[PDB]
């Protein structure tokens, strides 16, 4: 009798985050403002 | 139809080397994608 057994397996994972954000503010004689900006990024992966 | 005549005796040779023979194969995979955004804006402006 001769038995013969093999197993392999490969996980992969990925992440990548990116976050931007801006913001802007003034005021003269009262003449105030503002401004704010954003943006995002999140791409993932998983290969198995 | 018999194509030859019916013989008295028959040339034989014994092999009883019986084989019993299994193989499996399994395979898997999988692949999960994921991505995500967001994007903000705020504005203001002001006077007295």
């Amino acid at each position: 009798a001769h038995t013969m057994e093999t197993f392999s397996r490969s996980e992969n994972e990925t992440e990548v985050k990116q976050d931007v954000k801006a913001g802007l503010e003034g005021a003269v004689k009262g003449w105030g403002g503002g401004a704010t900006a954003g943006h995002g990024n999140t791409q993932g992966t998983i290969t198995t | 139809r018999e194509l030859i005549v019916r013989p008295d005796t028959l040339r034989a040779i014994i092999n009883n080397r019986a084989t019993i023979e299994t193989t499996t194969m399994e395979a898997e995979f999988t692949e999960t994608l994921m991505e995500s955004n967001y994007n903000s804006a705020s504005v203001k402006v002001s006077a007295p």
